[PDB]
């Protein structure tokens, strides 16, 4: 059993790798207040200045 | 974009935690491998072994020898610590999960591969010594030579994707993924990688025993430890693309409601380890290769078998109107 | 000549471009709304 | 891919068949279109079997010599034929063959 | 843009412009003829007279101020 | 006799000839097979 | 079928937007016409919204940046 | 499908023969059972034959080359003026590979490669002679000339070579880079690179007040690297070092082949686009500088290669006259002078190539040759008398057409140059048949006589010199032709 | 502003490649010229071009003039030369090609000078085009191999050449 | 004003490469950077004009400019190396033997 | 969008100035080898293989056997011209 020693560095490189993606994921979703969308593109940017007007305006 | 600063943090400083217990898991599994114990005595099962190499190696007196070349000299080890770093940007660890949602993110990853060469030939040359031009210029010659593999590889993947954004990649493998049709392609593409990173059995910087000094002699103290890391961190990047492109990156093995209760970074870090491990175990398991022997492979083994799998798999697709 | 550009050697494009008015790269982009 | 056999040049006989295919060009070969491809082919054959001779390999440059001429001689009997069906050289014989066909 | 493809995988701005002067040109043996539309195509291209009157207009305005 | 010549040179260099047969399947795919298959599409 | 899903729904809502941006445009250029033919005012010989192009085709009106739409 | 292609056979052909000549010389060059044999007469023979099958192809099939010609317009244009230029083309490439031969044999020039990049160029000088659009041609114009720089350096442990190839590249690469801005002017003022539409967009108005100045540096950066192509003075100097340098089969080659494509490049380009005065003006005042400047230079040499090379700058000056006067004359006759000095250029360079085996480097190395070769002394005085203009041989035509061009387009300022240049060259050009007839030197240099293909070549292009004016009509009519077909 | 760093840093570095006097570091500074190009073509939104400018320029055609300089060992008696003799010539020349090309435009391209009134609500949207959009990637590989296919061709023509006289010029086989 | 910078950037880099031609007449491997720099500035001319004209001709070429500028490159190099292995030097006074 | 390259940028500096703390705070307390030029050479070639390959591999749906085949011409002739490389020894490095 002694070989879970090993598997100790191991978890930690996993952990940081966890850490690496969802911190980002909580810290932009905070931000705006929604997840960030994968595949952003010209339609979805021309929908959000859009919808930019179409809410403050209202 | 006020944010966008503690999201690069978030990316980076658990990158530097994570390439300083690599360092030690390569030291804890060689050492099981070898029915030793490996570093367990600084910290609890030697669990600050890294802060203490790290303190130790800050703490050193930098040399600086009397070169015309002062300031590439220094300026080498950053441009290599620089580039290891820079590729995480676009790297997806599960769904919405990334700095930045590159549409050409594939051929920015293969442009990065190309910018990696400049630390390691800068570094042999401003040292003014010829035994670490040589042994540079070898490097170089390696890592260029296999990175032509490697793009043909990335070329095989975008063929069936259809798309060089990186969580398309991923997402294109819910039905299977494509490391099972295209095994040997990952086999090819996990051996490109070993030799891309210098690593064993194509490590030539490690054989000083054979009379072979690395691109890296010369370097004290601090600009010794960024080589290290910035080679470490590529390793982990290079387990991350095996992962992203043939073991469907942080999907689950099977689209089942009892394996999409664990979420896909876990996936994801699972399958980077697997591969972090056999990267040691390689290293465990056999000797190296000589510089003539390493090219050989490269140009007469892993270019031709690279090309033939390109035309097979879209002449396959092209056939049966499979294609993306 | 008088009006070499006249000539059916000269007006290539103006019957070959009609040929691939249809083709995905070139279209006015309403085509696809409609068809 | 959009495509136009039409040429610049309009063919002065009769368009037996305006784009022929590959087979029908082929089995359109006459008599004159075989003595042009043998024709070529053995004087390609000699060439290569002459100029062989002085670095010692006759029997591989007769073969090399060999596969030029039969591209060579191959592209040329199926440009005639070609034409002749197309109706830009003279096609007696195609225009005989279609009228009782 | 006389070829047709534009940048964004749709017609190119100007194809419309190059169309109409190339199709007058085919048949008018006086190059003259087509010159209302020879200039369209060219202001297409460049926005050159479009331009020129708008920095008119602000050169009044700094003018009246 | 250019039968075991073949042999042979599978046994020395066994990369060039699955190198050949992989990219030979994929070149031979798209020339043969698929126009047998728009063909039989077609009736 | 996917990508074909999410592009028929762009599709059917395609007109509308269309009609909103174009309502808007109208104003805003109405706006504008206003202004020049105050400011060009006592200039002889203007033409408030002249239409530069000889055959009057209609063309958006010209910004002066290579690529706007991509940032 | 499969007809459409019908177009591009020659080049089809051409093209792979080409890489079965580079596979076959390559696996047995290598043979150690053959105990790795010269190949380059037999890689030499082979792609002679190749050549002669790829022009039976282009010629018997006139009409299939503009097959499809909707299909392939935005590719090239094939006409009956491109037909004949390859045609020429295809001609001087087989002379001056049969001239090859025992340079290959007896200097143990041993590398087939020289005919594959022989052939490469070839290739890329009949895609330059159907351009028909600026990405095209400069496509075209780059394949030729790397497959240049390449054979330029071609005996490379000699100093001459190296020295020959540098300066190739580095004039070469500057040159095409010039050319290349020029492109990029005319497509950001125009937005079109076909000559079809360049035609449109500039037929009617060429500088009417309002100029673009985008398409006029355009041309005149298109123009600049077109001069250095034809080495017209101001832009020659890289002409004399590299023919002396380079290796004498590669200078015979260089000497007419390209000449031949970028003439039918110029032709499509500017005599078919539209800027007008100033192009032609350009090409007067630089016909004016080479006509002088090379007959100066060349009175100033002492060796046969430069003498050879000067010459060949004077007489692309006296070319280009006809093409500043821009009428069908003056094309008809641009390509007359061309056709009929490549012949009396193939001619000078198959004797210097059958002179090399004696290695003749020097003009008074010719002393006594009348004794020791009388036949071959006649064969050399016929070419220089050619060269001179002297009627009736085939080089009077050419000046003929100088004075009836200078006389006809009003400028008597080039007549008065025409004639001091062309007694100067006279000058030169009798002071080596003085050499071979006239002195009586201490030492003599004894030759060995030349092979048969240089022969056989030698008889043929002196018959032609001698006895081209009785019977002139079929190159007449066939310039006239092609001088047509560029509009209609 | 963003234009005028960009420029502003690739004159430096191109003035460095051309006035340094170790080979080496001129190679090093046409490394960041390419950088900075591929800057400027992302603000263009050509992203192919930008990073086929950094894999090609930099990562491919920089190498090879690195590995032949620094194996060169140039020495630096052998290429230096003082150029304070060349400032007139080459200012005529310099100034003679910045006031007829810096200006080349200007006639044809006529800059839209900055009012004091958002212009921006004068940009007409139309949103057919962008339902389904196309990458800079795909826009041209729809042209590369079918309408153009034949300058490919002649372009791998032109690599087979390189290769071929790669070899020819400088192999000495042991 | 953004078509005027981003063709002044281009023409900036095409007179360096001009000046670099005209101050290294000792300096032959600088003289040939300096037509890379030229040709670079050219392909950016074709990109810039590409996007300025909504036109694609622009970036097919800037493609095979590309092509084009490695193969020269290479070549280049090749006959360098060849100079200088047979002269042992690269100084401009060893290459000036054909003249007049 | 290029929206995506800003956080590419910013973590660029970022990168740049976590190096640069690294690298600071220790200091507070004749012989050509025409093998490599080969190899340059070969590796150039690859990568404009490898270029020319990622505009076919995302528009080989719209291509279809044209675009397919006209990049199999292209690759034969690029390896036609790899195995003279191969047959001319510049591949072995012994
Ligand atoms: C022999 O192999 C080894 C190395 O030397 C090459 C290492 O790099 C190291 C040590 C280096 C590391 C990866 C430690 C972790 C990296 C870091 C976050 C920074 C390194 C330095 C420190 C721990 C102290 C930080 C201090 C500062 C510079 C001030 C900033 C606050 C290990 C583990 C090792 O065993």
């Amino acid at each position: 059993l002694v070989w879970l020693e090993a598997m100790l560095p191991l978890g930690i490189i996993g952990g940081m790798l966890c850490i690496m993606g969802n911190s980002q994921y909580y810290i932009h979703k905070a931000y705006h207040g929604r997840p960030k969308h994968i595949g952003h593109d010209e339609w979805d940017v021309a929908m959000e200045r859009r919808d930019k007007k179409v809410v403050e305006k209202a | 974009y006020i944010a966008v600063p503690a999201e690069i943090l978030g990316i980076i400083l658990p990158l530097l935690l994570g390439v300083a217990f690599l360092v030690l898991a390569e030291r804890k599994v060689m050492a099981f491998v070898q029915r030793r114990k490996g570093p367990d005595v600084v910290g609890s099962f030697g669990l600050l072994q890294p802060l203490a190499d790290g303190l130790k190696l800050i703490l050193k007196e930098p040399i600086s020898p009397s070169s015309a070349n002062f300031f590439l000299f220094r300026m080498a080890p950053v441009a290599t610590f620089m580039l290891s770093l820079v590729a995480w940007a676009v790297v997806p660890f599960d769904y919405g999960m990334v700095l930045s949602d590159l549409n050409i993110g594939l051929l920015y990853l293969f442009a990065i591969s190309s910018l990696g060469v400049y630390g390691i030939i800068i570094a042999g040359r401003s040292s003014n010594s010829k035994y670490a031009f040589l042994g540079a210029l070898r490097s170089a010659a390696q890592m260029v030579s296999y990175e032509v593999s490697i793009g043909l590889i990335l070329i095989t993947v975008l063929i069936c994707v259809g798309s060089c954004n990186l969580s398309e990649i991923v997402m294109a493998q819910k039905q299977i993924w494509f490391g099972i049709p295209l095994f040997p392609v990952l086999v090819m593409f996990f051996i490109s990688c070993l030799a891309e990173t210098n690593r064993a059995p194509f490590d030539l910087p490690e054989a000083e025993a054979e009379l072979v000094a690395g691109y890296n002699v010369e370097y004290s103290s601090m600009g010794f430890a960024l080589f290290f890391l910035g080679e470490y961190a590529n390793m982990i990047l290079m387990s991350g693309l095996c992962t992203l492109f043939f073991l469907g990156g942080w999907l689950p093995i099977l689209d089942l409601p009892i394996f999409k209760k664990i979420p896909g970074s876990i996936w994801f870090s699972i399958k980077v380890l697997f591969f972090l491990f056999l990267y040691i175990w390689v290293r465990a398991a056999f000797p190296r290769y000589r510089y003539d022997q390493l090219m050989g492979l490269g140009w007469k083994v892993f270019l031709p078998l690279s090309l033939a799998w390109v035309v097979s798999v879209s002449g396959l697709l092209v056939t049966f109107q499979w294609l993306p | 000549p008088y009006g070499f550009w006249t000539f059916e050697r000269h007006n290539a494009q103006l019957r070959w471009d009609p040929q691939i008015s249809q083709v995905a790269g070139r279209r006015d982009p309403y085509d696809d709304l409609l068809e | 891919m959009n495509t136009d056999i039409t040429a610049l040049e309009k063919a002065q006989y009769p368009v037996v068949d305006r784009n022929p295919a590959f087979t029908k060009v082929v089995g359109n070969f006459s008599t004159l279109d075989y003595l042009r491809f043998s024709t070529i082919t053995g004087i390609s054959v000699t060439v290569g079997y002459l100029s062989g001779i002085k670095p010692g390999i006759k029997g591989p440059s007769m073969v090399t010599g060999g596969l030029i001429g039969l591209m060579g001689g191959f592209m040329y009997a199926y440009q005639n034929s070609a034409g002749r069906l197309m109706g830009f050289f003279p096609n007696d014989g195609e225009v005989a063959s279609y009228q009782k066909r | 843009m006389a070829s047709g493809w534009g940048i964004t995988g749709n017609k190119g701005r100007c194809y419309d412009f190059w169309m109409d002067f190339s199709e007058c040109m085919s048949h008018c043996r006086e190059p003259k003829d087509c010159t209302l539309l020879r200039e369209d195509y060219l202001e297409c291209l460049h926005h050159s007279k479009e331009f020129q009157r708008r920095n008119r207009i602000y050169k009044e305005e700094q003018r009246k101020l | 006799p250019v039968m075991e010549k073949l042999r042979m040179f599978v046994a020395q260099e066994p990369v060039v000839a699955a190198s050949c047969l992989i990219g030979g399947v994929g070149l031979f795919l798209p020339a043969v097979v698929r126009p047998i298959l728009d063909s039989l599409e077609a009736s | 079928a996917l990508k074909e899903e999410k592009y028929a729904a762009r599709r059917t809502i395609l007109p509308i937007l269309q009609a909103e941006e174009d309502e808007r445009f109208v104003s805003e250029w109405k706006k504008y016409l206003e202004y020049e033919a105050d400011v060009m005012k006592d200039v002889p010989g203007w033409k408030v919204g002249e239409n530069v192009y000889n055959s009057g085709r209609w063309m958006p009106p010209a910004t002066g940046e290579l690529r706007p739409d991509v940032w | 499908m499969f007809n459409l292609f019908l177009a591009v056979f020659p080049e089809i052909f051409i093209i792979n023969a080409t890489f079965i000549l580079l596979i076959h010389g390559v696996v047995f060059s290598t043979s150690k059972k053959y105990d790795y044999p010269p190949l380059a007469s037999n890689v030499g023979w082979l792609g002679l034959l190749s050549v002669l099958i790829t022009l039976l192809l282009l010629a018997a099939g006139a009409p299939l080359l503009t097959i499809a010609h909707l299909f392939w317009n935005n590719l090239f244009r094939r006409d009956n003026f491109t037909y004949f230029c390859q045609i020429f083309l295809l001609l001087s490439t087989a002379g001056t590979i049969s001239m090859c031969f025992d340079f290959f044999d007896q200097e143990r020039f041993d590398a087939f490669e020289f005919i594959v990049l022989i052939l490469l160029s070839t290739c890329g000088m009949l895609f330059m002679i159907s351009a028909y659009d600026l990405i095209a041609m400069y496509l075209a114009i780059e394949l030729q000339s790397l497959c240049f720089y390449v054979i330029a350096a071609s005996k490379r442990k000699s100093e001459f070579s190296t020295e020959a190839g540098l300066k190739y590249l580095i004039l070469g690469a500057f040159s095409s880079g010039i050319l290349l801005f020029g492109c990029s002017m005319i497509y950001g003022s125009t937005g079109a690179t076909h000559f079809d539409q360049l035609a449109k967009i500039l037929t009617g108005y060429e500088i009417t007040g309002a100029r673009s100045s985008g398409i006029f540096m355009g041309i005149l950066f298109i123009a600049v690297g077109f001069l250095f192509k034809i080495t017209a003075v101001p832009f020659h100097m890289w002409a004399p070092d590299i023919y002396e340098g380079s290796p004498t089969p590669v200078t015979a080659f260089l000497s007419i082949a390209p000449k031949i494509s970028i003439f039918a490049n110029i032709l499509r380009v500017f005599i078919y686009g539209s800027y007008g005065a100033t192009l032609q003006q350009i090409f007067f005042f630089c016909s004016i500088a080479s006509m002088i400047l090379g007959a100066l230079a060349a009175m100033a040499q002492t060796k046969v290669k430069r003498l050879l090379a000067y010459s060949s700058i004077g007489h692309v000056g006296y070319i280009c006259i006809g093409f500043s006067c821009g009428t069908i004359e003056g094309i008809q006759s641009l390509l007359i002078g061309i056709f009929i000095y490549a012949l009396m250029t193939m001619d000078a360079f198959a004797i210097v190539l059958a002179l090399r085996q004696t290695r003749v480097k020097y003009i008074a190395d010719l002393g006594a040759l009348a004794k020791t070769n009388p036949i071959l002394a006649i064969t050399f005085s016929i070419t220089m008398f050619s060269y001179a203009g002297i009627p009736p041989l085939a080089g009077f035509c050419s000046k003929f057409y100088l004075f009836f061009a200078a006389l006809g387009c009003g400028a008597y300022f080039l007549a008065l140059v025409g004639v001091v240049t062309s007694v100067i060259g006279c000058f030169y050009y009798i002071r080596l048949v003085k050499r071979m007839f006239f002195d009586t030197p201490r030492t003599w240099i004894l030759y060995e006589p030349m092979d048969r293909n240089k022969s056989l070549l030698l008889a043929m292009t002196s018959f032609f010199i001698t006895l081209f004016l009785l019977y002139p009509s079929p190159l007449f009519s066939v310039t006239h032709q092609m001088a047509l077909s560029l509009y209609l | 502003m963003i234009l005028s760093v960009l420029s502003s840093l690739a004159l430096v570095s191109g003035l460095m490649v051309v006035r340094a006097k170790n080979p080496v570091h001129s190679v090093l500074f046409f490394i960041l010229v390419f950088c900075d190009t591929s800057g400027l073509l992302l603000l263009l939104g050509l992203d192919f071009f930008a990073m086929i400018f950094l894999v090609v320029y930099i990562g491919a055609i920089a190498v090879l003039f690195l590995f032949v300089v620094m194996m060169f060992h140039i020495q630096i008696a052998e290429i230096h030369e003082e150029v304070l003799r060349y400032l007139p010539v080459s200012g005529i020349i310099g100034l003679i090609f910045w006031w007829e090309m810096f200006f080349i435009l200007d006639n044809e391209s006529i800059p839209l000078l900055p009012t004091q009134r958002n212009t921006t609500s004068l940009r007409y949207t139309v949103y057919a085009g962008k339902v389904r959009s196309w990458t800079n990637l795909e826009t041209l590989g729809n042209l590369l191999y079918t309408y153009y296919f034949v300058w490919f061709l002649v372009s791998s023509l032109i690599l087979l050449v390189a290769m071929i006289g790669a070899i020819v010029l400088t192999m000495h086989r042991t | 004003m953004d078509l005027i910078k981003y063709f002044t950037f281009s023409m900036i880099i095409f007179i360096l490469g001009i000046w670099g031609i005209l101050l290294n007449r000792r300096n032959i491997l600088i003289m040939l950077m300096s037509i890379e720099l030229m040709l670079l500035a050219v392909n950016l001319n074709f990109l810039v004009f590409s996007v300025s004209l909504d036109d694609m001709m622009g970036q097919v070429f800037a493609l095979l400019v590309l092509t084009v500028a490695a193969a020269e490159s290479a070549i280049g190099l090749a006959i360098f190396v060849i100079t200088f292995r047979v002269r042992g030097t690269i100084a401009v006074e060893f290459i000036n033997s054909i003249q007049g | 969008m290029m929206l995506e390259f800003a956080p590419i940028f910013i973590y660029l500096v970022i990168s740049l100035l976590v190096s640069l703390i690294l690298l600071g705070v220790p200091f507070l307390f004749s012989r050509f080898d025409i093998r490599f030029y080969l190899v340059s050479i070969l590796f150039l070639i690859f990568d404009l293989e490898v270029t020319f390959f990622f505009p076919w591999a995302v528009s080989l749906n719209k291509i279809d056997l044209f675009g397919f085949w006209s990049m199999m011409a292209f690759l034969f002739i690029l390896t036609i011209g790899f195995l003279y490389e191969w047959k001319r020894g510049a591949l072995d490095w012994e």
